[PDB]
């Protein structure tokens, strides 16, 4: 029991790094998608925001 | 593609919605407005408590010009003249999207998990159309639970609605971990999970949540809780929330869910509640008068459909409240349903697990998915050979404390042995012990060779001729 | 059968630990998302502002909120409750105003539009305007600040499909 | 004319402004034009109950009016489909709809338009006289259903100024023109009819031909006649489906008429997926069943208030079909869901109840509803008779008879069928109660019996004794042990149940025992009757009965085997096997008199 227990010892750190060294080619991802097309939803967003719509409820 | 591009492009609207400061009444649950300006039925709405807390609620009535608001969260400190009503010209809306998987919801539907919102793909009705019947299909296939008692007995073919009818105390819980953690098609483990639990004690989601987390299922499943001592109210939308999520992740993703409700008797209190707090007419024991059509909008959204390939299983949990099979809850439940287990507490004195006596439980569609091609051509009438020794079993049994041990012929004697081993060795197994339904129907063949052939009458005599005697 | 436990525990333990670090990695990818779409949405509102910083395209962008406005109302009275910088300008359109909502509904125009002595916020809200009725029960808060919490909210699958194209295993919508 | 919407309050609208509507005319709600149908009228106001889902109505919405009530149309094609409560075809639907939910607010014809079909001109010449009820044409529709006959409608008669030629042609084309102040009428290949006002017909009869069920236990014990009615009351899952299922299956029938009021949804899904793969013989093996039937389905899903018109649009066809001189049998399904659907609409409205919640008019709208079976002589020239028989299922709350929805039925009908519970525990299949049921078509049947079975209601009388002294013997066995039993009730217990074991078990589905045919039953009845009375015989000179037991040994074999002889073999096949059993039995009881 005490051979099992300590081998799980560096267990925790190795996984851990293993884990945050896999995702971390998403965030860059996120990041250099998010500015390329940033205008284009501010421009569209803005263009629904400015005009109304001006219409009656039909009775 | 353009038709993706089109369901959406609808979103980039904005429509402002009104605040009436006017209302003229409270009772109960209930609040009363005026001049609504074209009330909508079944709309929701966002009270501003003087406080400045926000609730919601959902109208009832509308006549001319008024609407009658029951709310969720209560209704006590609310007051005619600081509070404020905004109507969201909308039904209410759960926003989903396939990486709901791997969270824990609340009883309305919004994170609990110390996470961000859902940044949904889509807004869907928590109710839903019912399915054209001209277009569903019945299962034809079947599912190894891997407990002797179900798998061989009865039989569980995914697209299938059956519920669970246990007592109070006893290990259902369990049971039903087992089965979640312990599934597959006969030849997967790749039944996505929802899980919805209304009614419950702290104990009880720790330990669904502490059960899902050590298997390595959490990261494929979905969590709504409703604890004890959350709002009464809200116990009716949350059956419904896991029920659209489920239906969103199965018929528009193709792939196959399996959903379980915790507890149906305190969906069913709560509407005897809801119910009483107006004066709709009651039902037997006083429940309310359509409660069986509410039900069944719950439990039919099961099943499979001609262009898809998803399937989504039901596994609703109900507690009778005296053990009494009669009393109202079980039996719209059963008439509704197709097929039930059920869970003994006789057999649960004597330790037996899982303590499920088998001559009140039920499979419709056992008889479709047995037969050949998945299983041994014996499994159809071995389960009747079975039902039927075990049915002598249970009476000689009851004679023998009456009439002494004098008028038990041998048939007696021998259906007495039957009935003491088919409980000690073959129903019982352990909380981690697989059973495929080969082992399960070689075990169960090993009890009938107490009989002699010349009086298993059930059975075929070409299956005893090739297998009673190897 | 002791040694069968005292295993199987520990076994248990270790796995546990393991699902929750494959739990705790997916918060972050989420939390990095929807902080990018806060980035969209915060760096909106610095251009609402500088519209509202122009006199020349201004006016014809309040006239229509007004008039939106009165149009979901449908009363012969109206309360006015706009920014402390922009009654001069109303007060230059009271006639454009009652001419439209005569036009667009059905109806005379307006009989009065009597522009409360209260004011806003100059910093929380910038531009818009709040219209009410007469006895000041029913309101429509339209402000510029107002509209685009509306808009952030059902439009998040539009948002999706532009910054993400057509999802992946959704196929049926 | 429109009105306007004015209180909304769940199955249940109020429109103002609707002064020309009448009691029961049909309406349409909202701007889809969903159905209504009104119930109350206050001057302007007038209740109504909608047949679809209620929600996001506004109050102000438009509603119209239509000037006729609830109808159907009757007409070619009915055969083959499937049909919803409001009789909207569910194929077309979905093929139109290019979805798997059904679009709220859709409209479609109930009968194709714009199929083509072969018209056959009847025997009326022009210048001729034809009254309401009168065949002048036909319709080739299936190979089963070889001609499909044209009626003249109803409440409209006159001289014919036109009839057109034989040819082909759709549902629209008139064919007929009728002058009978003018020839301001044109018949086409169909026609319409409100639902709530029975078929009008020449004269009744009295039903004397037996309804072969197929079932051994029922056709022998409770049988049941061409034209009447049953009850089949349920104990919440004890194979109700199984009876039905034989029923539709192998019923000597014409037409079936399958409806779904309440359903589990499900069944519908496998019985319109056996039937298109299994076959029935009648002038030839014709592969489908399915050119024989039509289906109504409403399921428990589906809205409160259609579950009711799921029933009058059910018997409105058997009627139609009944009027074109053909043996029709309708089907029903959970009837007790339709009275909880009354239940629920009053409770709605607010009126006082009867019991339990019911209405207090419950006990009249059934009984309107079951007086519609029944033989007749239809209404017309050329002299045809048709029949219909209804078979109800009621379903009630717990298991017990008490029910006012069961102790209603049983007040009208004329057959009734228990159903047990423990023998459906055991999976012991039909789950009938053999001491609570009882037929009141028993002694009618005498004239049938006689030209082909004389020796039938004795035997069945015995057997019927046999089973009721068994259940009095063993009455008291509980409690004071099988010491003192004579050797005669040894051998009455004895035979009650291989009785019980063989003869009142149908094992469901097989390639043998699937459809007893009344030969096969008359003879193994014989075959039991007469093993008892010489097992009596030999022990009444004192022979001992124990001994007996095994010195016999094959008998018992024998005829608890006789059961698996092939049916379809051949009625003089197994006629001359049964022949010969009893005689090799009695020779063995004489020989091992011994």
């Amino acid at each position: 029991l005490k051979e099992f227990e300590q081998k799980n010892a560096g267990g925790v750190g190795e996984l851990e790094k293993k884990a945050e060294a896999g995702v971390q080619g998403e965030l860059a991802e996120i990041k250099k998608i998010a500015e390329k097309k940033k205008d284009d939803v501010v421009k569209i967003l803005i263009e629904t925001v400015i005009k109304p719509s001006a219409e009656v409820h039909i009775n | 593609f353009a038709i993706n591009k089109k369901a959406v492009e609808q979103g980039f609207n904005v429509k402002p919605r009104l605040n009436y400061n006017t209302v003229s009444g409270v009772n109960g649950p209930l609040v009363i407005l005026e001049k609504v300006k074209f009330p909508r039925y079944n709309e929701i709405v966002n009270l501003t408590l003087p406080d400045g807390t926000v609730r919601q609620g959902q109208v009832l009535e509308i006549r001319g010009d008024r609407a009658i608001v029951q709310v969720f969260e209560g209704t006590s400190g609310i007051d005619v003249k600081k509070t404020t009503v905004e109507f969201t010209g909308e039904s209410l809306r759960i926003p989903v999207s396939e990486d709901m998987l791997g969270r824990i919801f609340d009883g309305s539907g919004r994170p609990i998990d110390n996470g961000p919102k859902v940044f949904a793909e889509d807004y869907l009705d928590i109710n839903g159309s019912p399915i054209n019947p001209y277009a569903r299909i019945y299962p034809e296939e079947m599912i190894s639970t891997g407990v002797s008692a179900i798998d061989t007995m009865n039989s569980i073919a995914r697209g299938q609605k059956i519920p669970i009818f246990s007592a109070s105390g006893l290990p259902h819980n369990e049971i039903a971990a087992q089965i979640c953690r312990q599934a597959g098609l006969v030849r997967e483990e790749n039944f996505s999970i929802v899980f919805a639990a209304m009614g419950v004690n702290l104990e009880t989601a720790r330990f669904f949540k502490q059960d899902f987390e050590e298997n390595g299922s959490l990261e494929r499943t979905s969590l709504f809780l409703n604890l004890a001592n959350d709002p009464t109210i809200e116990r009716i939308i949350t059956p419904r929330l896991a029920l659209t999520t489920a239906e969103y992740l199965a018929y528009q993703t193709e792939r196959h869910v399996l959903t379980i409700l915790t507890d149906m008797s305190s969906y069913a209190d709560a509407l005897r509640e809801v119910s009483a707090a107006r004066e709709e007419v009651p039902g037997r024991r006083g429940y309310p008068g359509y409660m069986y059509t509410d039900l069944s909008t719950i439990y039919e959204r099961a099943g499979r459909v001609e262009g898809r390939n998803g399937s989504i299983t039901q596994i609703p949990i109900l507690t009778m409240p005296n053990d009494d099979i009669t009393h109202p809850i079980p039996d719209l439940t059963g008439y509704i349903t197709e097929g039930q287990i059920f869970v003994d507490r006789q057999l649960h004195n004597k330790g037996i697990y899982p303590p499920i006596n088998v001559l009140p439980s039920l499979s419709r569609l056992m008889k479709s998915a047995i037969g050949e091609g998945m299983t041994r051509k014996d499994h159809g009438d071995v389960s009747n050979q079975l039902y039927a020794k075990y049915a002598i079993g249970k009476d000689a049994a009851a004679m023998k404390a009456v009439v002494g041990e004098e008028a038990l012929s041998i048939e007696d004697k021998l259906s007495l042995e039957f009935l003491e081993k088919f409980e000690k060795t073959f129903i019982t197994q352990g909380a981690y012990e697989d059973r495929t339904v080969f082992e399960s129907l070689d075990q169960a063949w090993s009890l009938l060779r107490i009989y002699p052939k010349e009086m298993l009458n059930r059975i075929s005599p070409k299956i005893l001729d090739e297998f009673y005697d190897r | 059968g002791n040694f069968k436990s005292k295993l199987k525990k520990a076994m248990l333990s270790q796995q546990i630990t393991k699902s929750t670090i494959a739990n705790k990695m997916r918060l972050k990818v989420l939390s990095a998302r929807e902080q990018s779409l806060d980035g969209i949405f915060e760096e909106t509102k610095e251009k609402l502002s500088g519209i509202a910083n122009n006199r020349d395209e201004y006016k014809p962008i309040l006239q229509s909120l007004i008039v939106e406005a009165l149009l979901k109302l449908l009363e012969p009275k109206a309360i006015v409750k706009a920014l402390e910088r922009d009654v001069d300008l109303i007060e230059s359109m009271k006639d454009d105003i009652m001419r439209e909502y005569g036009e667009k509904a059905q109806r005379a125009p307006l009989e009065e539009i009597v522009i409360s002595n209260d004011y806003l916020n100059k910093d929380l809200v910038s531009g818009g305007v709040v219209v009410s009725n007469a006895s000041d029960k029913i309101e429509i808060n339209n402000t510029l600040e107002e509209r685009l919490k509306l808009l952030s909210e059902e439009a998040l699958p539009a948002i999706r499909l532009e910054l993400y194209g057509p999802s992946k295993t959704r196929k049926f919508f | 004319e429109y009105g306007a919407i004015y209180s909304v309050s769940g199955p249940v609208v109020i429109a103002e402004n609707m002064i020309g509507c009448a009691m029961y005319e049909l309406v349409k709600v909202g701007h889809d034009n969903l159905v209504g149908e009104v119930i109350r009228i206050d001057g302007d106001k007038a209740t109504i109950q909608v047949y679809e889902e209620t929600a996001g109505l506004t109050v102000g919405d438009p509603v119209l009016r239509t000037g006729k009530p609830l109808s159907v149309e009757l007409g070619p094609g009915l055969m083959e489909t499937i049909y919803d409560g409001i009789q909207r075809p569910l194929k077309a639907i979905k093929e139109e709809s290019q979805s798997i939910y059904i679009p709220r607010g859709i409209d479609t014809p109930a009968l194709d338009r714009t199929i083509k079909w072969q018209f056959t001109p009847g025997k009326f010449q022009v210048g001729d006289h034809i009254s309401g009820g009168d065949i002048y044409g036909s319709v080739f529709e299936n190979s089963l259903i070889s001609s499909h006959k044209i009626l003249l409608p109803p409440r409209s008669r006159g001289t014919i100024t036109w009839i057109a030629p034989a040819g082909e042609y759709t549902l629209d084309e008139k064919i007929l023109e009728v002058e009978f102040d003018g020839k301001k009428s044109d018949f086409t290949l169909y026609h319409t009819w409100p639902v709530r006002v029975p078929r009008p017909v020449t004269e009744k009869l009295s039903a004397d031909y037996p309804l072969l069920t197929g079932q051994r236990v029922l056709d022998a014990l409770f049988p049941c006649v061409q034209g009447g009615t049953t009850c089949i009351p349920g104990a919440f899952g004890c194979g109700k489906t199984v009876i039905s299922q034989s029923l539709s299956k192998y019923s000597n029938s014409d037409a079936i008429i399958y409806v779904g009021c309440g359903e589990r949804g499900n069944e519908m899904a496998e019985v319109l997926m056996e039937f298109p793969e299994l076959y029935t013989e009648m002038s030839g093996t014709k592969e489908p069943i399915m050119k024989r039937t039509t289906l109504v389905a409403n399921t428990s899903n589906m809205p409160v208030a259609a579950r009711e018109a799921s029933i009058y649009t059910g018997i409105t066809l058997a009627e139609y079909f009944r009027d074109q001189g053909k043996n029709v049998s309708m089907i029903a399904d959970s009837s007790s869901r339709w009275a909880e659907a009354l239940r629920e609409i009053s409770g709605r409205l607010g009126e006082m109840p009867a019991d339990q919640g019911f209405p207090a008019y419950l006990g009249a709208k059934l009984a309107s509803f079951y007086e519609r079976a029944g033989k007749a002589v239809a209404l017309g020239s050329p002299d045809r008779t048709g029949s219909v028989s209804i078979v109800a299922a009621v379903s009630p709350a717990g298991g017990d008879f008490s029910d006012p929805v069961t102790t209603a039925t049983l007040g009208i009908t004329q057959v009734f069928w228990g159903l047990d519970k423990k023998l459906a525990q055991r999976k012991h299949f039909p789950s009938i109660n053999t001491s609570v049921s009882y037929s009141k078509y028993t002694n009618v049947l005498n004239k049938f019996y006689d030209s082909n079975y004389p020796e039938f209601p004795v035997l069945r009388d015995r057997m019927k004794e046999i089973l009721s002294n068994a259940e009095e013997l063993e009455q008291v066995v509980q409690l004071v042990g099988k010491s003192a039993l004579s050797d005669s009730d040894k051998i009455t217990l004895d035979v009650a149940t291989l009785i019980k074991e063989d003869f009142l078990q149908q094992n469901g589905y097989s390639t043998y025992d699937a459809f007893c045919p009344i030969w096969k039953t008359f003879d193994m009845m014989r075959a039991f009757i007469s093993y008892h009375d010489e097992a009596q015989k030999a022990v009444a000179n004192g022979a001992n009965w124990s001994k007996l037991a095994d010195s016999t040994g094959d008998v018992k074999h024998a005829v608890s085997s006789s059961k698996f002889f092939e049916p379809s073999r051949g009625e003089k096949e197994v006629h001359g096997e049964f022949e010969k059993l009893l005689s090799t039995m009695q020779e063995r009881f004489a020989e091992s008199t011994d």
